[PDB]
């Protein structure tokens, strides 16, 4: 397909490789702040027990 | 009792013109307000790294080698009433916290509040406004020891 | 006498290793000299951006909250004589400021003459020894009241 | 008695948590162990600029303007007999110094060693652990004047 259009699939394999690296970096900041706001909690209160 | 107990534990912040805060070191941690701005003194505990709960309006950090004398148990069990405080008494009425109208205030956020055996209980961060009993904004320990944000309507934090 | 009167009032000037000078604060402003160098103490008062006159050889700026504490009236009521000091007793002897012998050192070139009602009526800058006794290179205040600078010859900055 | 002397005299250095060593000035010179890291408490000298001498693990410097109050003045003769010390006694048997054993630790390795009349003689560095009656590593002078070391055995550099 590359030798067919060039740019048209160049900038599809740009969308798809931008897709996926804004998908892995959202991914990875949602389970940050759950990790975060889930051990705050308990970072704050070191004699209570972790369930 | 406690002002003897809290003294050399209530570490005062100064934003390089008065003090305008306290952080306490308790359980093995230093937690500051963040509303509160400005630098830290005891220069050993001031260069230790503070991350932040803005959940609990709060950063905290792990405190220098100083483990032992320096704990400051923290109390999950709060029977209500009668509680000893830096500028008087404080009060466990009905799962909220009465002062006599006229005490705190700006640059009194984050000095604890300790039990009859020395114990603290209670962290403040701002206060509501009653007309004579003034309640507190503050971080609490809940019954099953898990940190909890009590917070009344209108909690003026100066 | 005066030593208490302009005590908390009377600022030195760090030369980095000593005091080289005074600073006063007259009205809300913080009067120093510019020939004094270094850096003023405190913090309250450091942190400022003072104004250069470089006519009266002075620099003035303002207190952000010591006004409540920045209480030194200046004065230009101002009989012939017999006028208290940091050291002793000044006199205004035929129109000029006259002092014995010897007194006045590096160090000492802003503090302020008082008055006998505690007022700020000279900051002495420099000196010269000769006539018939000593006498003071100072700003004061004249009649009309408008800043005023009295030189005698030859008068360094002791 | 030798406590007294050596007040105001010996600036402890923090390495912004504690203390970690002192620096002694001796014969209007300021110097440190090499091995004590850390900025030291006196803001006049801990600007100097310090050359390194790290064949006798230390760093000297000039004092700015402290010749008097700070001299500390240094003799070469050393009779053998007993020296008064900051913590205790120390004896100059058989041309070295030895102090008793559990006294000497950790952060505590730049205390110069004063005479009966109040001469620094030795600047402690280390030590081993000779049994009881511990030596210990120190800078002196010869007879002639010159520094040299004393270092005996494994002496652990506190």
């Amino acid at each position: 397909y590359y030798h067919r259009h060039p740019v048209y699939t160049v900038i599809v394999l740009c969308g798809v490789a931008l897709a996926i690296l804004v998908g892995t970096a959202s991914s990875a900041a949602c389970i940050a702040k759950a990790r975060r706001d889930c051990l705050t909690p308990y970072a704050l209160a070191p004699n209570a027990t972790v369930p | 009792m406690c002002m003897k107990l809290e003294s050399d534990k209530t570490f005062p912040i100064m934003l390089n013109g008065q003090v305008n805060g306290y952080a306490c070191v308790v359980g093995g941690r230093l937690m500051k307000p963040l509303h509160v701005e400005g630098k830290i003194d005891n220069e050993q505990l001031a260069a230790v790294k503070l991350k932040k709960a803005s959940m609990y309006d709060l950063e905290y950090g792990d405190v220098p080698q100083n483990m032992k004398s320096d704990t400051l148990q923290y109390t999950s069990d709060k029977p209500p009433g009668f509680y000893n405080w830096h500028h008087g008494a404080v009060q466990y009425e009905n799962g909220r916290f009465t002062v006599p109208r006229g005490v705190g205030g700006k640059g009194d956020s984050g000095r604890p509040i300790l039990d009859n055996r020395g114990r603290v209980v209670a962290i403040v961060l701002g206060g509501a406004n009653e007309g004579t009993r003034t309640a507190l904004s503050v971080v609490t320990w809940n019954q099953k020891g898990v940190t909890i944000k009590d917070t009344p309507e209108g909690s003026e934090p100066w």
